[PDB]
């Protein structure tokens, strides 16, 4: 039922800029440093 | 204009709709003063 309730609110929903905001408040960094790690491992080589 | 009354209304459904489609408003002058109108229908009325 949880899935299902989630298929429907999720087929009809609009998106809003003060929701787009807050999605990018969710993205956008920390208010602790934080050491970017998915860059790091992307850009990342191992050589044996 | 050609039907005054009713120009407050279409700018309210202007300010709407395109911050339905898209997350940027035309109150921002930026956007709405040339880079938005671009969407407009011209009246060169091309004959071929």
């Amino acid at each position: 039922e949880v899935l299902a309730a989630a298929n429907s609110f999720a087929e009809n929903y609009s998106a809003t800029s003060q929701d787009m905001d807050l999605f990018q408040t969710l993205t956008s960094c920390t208010f602790s440093k934080e050491y970017a790690w998915k860059d790091f491992l992307n850009g990342i080589h191992c050589d044996v | 204009a050609k039907f005054p009354d009713s120009l407050s209304v279409d700018l309210k459904t202007m300010k709407d709709g395109v911050y339905r489609e898209l997350g940027l408003d035309i109150s921002l002058p930026d956007v709405m003063k040339r880079i938005a109108p671009m969407l407009y229908k011209s009246s060169k009325s091309r004959v071929v």
